[PDB]
């Protein structure tokens, strides 16, 4: 039960809205990409521990 | 009889000592990883210092720095050689390297 | 033209979670908007202004539901004692979960057992 | 300056782009796991320890 609701009225600020979306998205991407560094360092840890 | 005992003790003592080296190497791998994470943090701090970087930049740099510090908390909190947390707590590991007490 | 009426939800969750009941009753919903040094203002989520602290409370467009976010961390050998969300920190856009007078992060203290360590 | 017949086309583009970022996050999957559709924690067993 969720569909985008027709806009009540023209957006007061078309920028502010898209800067917030880019910040949420950019921030999410940055957060996601640190986990790849965590996994890479964990893999190089487990290699020497297995050896 | 005394010589046999000494020979047994020395070999076994020798066999345990290799293990000490293995534990040191295991600790060193973790330590090396921590050092690598730290090098990046220092570079990020240097980049962060400029007047120019915005606060939306400093939010991402802080997100990276907290993830690196969570990672050096994890890789030292849970690492073990034979069920022994090497970096979690401070203590002395004593090696019986000789037949003598 | 009429300020949204904080629900029993906001006053109660906020009360149990943080500050004091007298202050909690007083707080009313406001929309946060952070401003940098430069000049562009960043808009944030909703909050519950209890006293002068900011509570990370969420307002639903439909009806008047004001949902209060808790962290739910076992504390001082007491199970499930939850706290409110504090919009403090250095940036001030983050939420601080005060536990025993100390302020930990919400994610850092998300399901953490202070009792253990 | 832009006319309202211009703003109709720009809104048609904007709604198509937003339908597309709704689709590509609604139905994307690694091994039957919708990564962006819902919020949850994926826990990685990275060690022999529990």
């Amino acid at each position: 039960p969720e569909l985008a609701e027709a806009a009540a009225k023209t957006t007061e600020n078309p920028l502010q809205k898209i800067d917030a979306a880019l910040a949420q998205v950019d921030a999410l991407r940055s957060d996601l990409g640190a986990v790849q560094n965590r996994f890479n360092s964990a893999i190089t840890n487990l290699g020497n521990t297995v050896n | 009889n005394r010589f046999t005992a000494n020979i047994k003790g020395l070999t076994q003592a020798s066999r345990n000592a290799n293990d000490g080296i293995s534990i040191a190497q295991t600790t060193e791998g973790a330590l090396n990883e921590i050092n690598n994470n730290l090098q990046r943090v220092r570079e990020l701090a240097v980049q962060s210092a400029n007047s120019t970087n915005s606060q939306s930049d400093l939010d991402s740099i802080q997100a990276e720095i907290t993830q690196r510090l969570n990672e050096i908390d994890r890789v030292s909190g849970q690492t073990q050689f034979n069920g022994v947390k090497v970096l979690a707590q401070d203590n002395t590991l004593t090696i019986q390297v000789g037949a003598n007490d | 033209d009429t300020p949204a009426v904080v629900s029993a939800d906001a006053k109660n969750a906020l009360i149990a979670g943080g500050v004091d009941a007298t202050d909690a009753n007083g707080a009313e919903l406001v929309k946060m908007s952070y401003t940098d040094k430069n000049g562009k203002t960043i808009e944030g989520g909703y909050a519950l202004k209890a006293g002068d602290k900011y509570y990370a409370a969420d307002y639903d467009e439909a009806t008047g539901a004001i949902k209060a976010k808790t962290t739910s961390y076992t504390a001082a050998d007491g199970t499930t004692k939850t706290a409110a969300n504090q919009l403090g920190g250095v940036d001030g856009k983050t939420e601080v979960v005060t536990i025993d007078g100390k302020t930990y992060n919400a994610s850092k203290a998300a399901g953490h057992d202070f009792k253990a360590q």
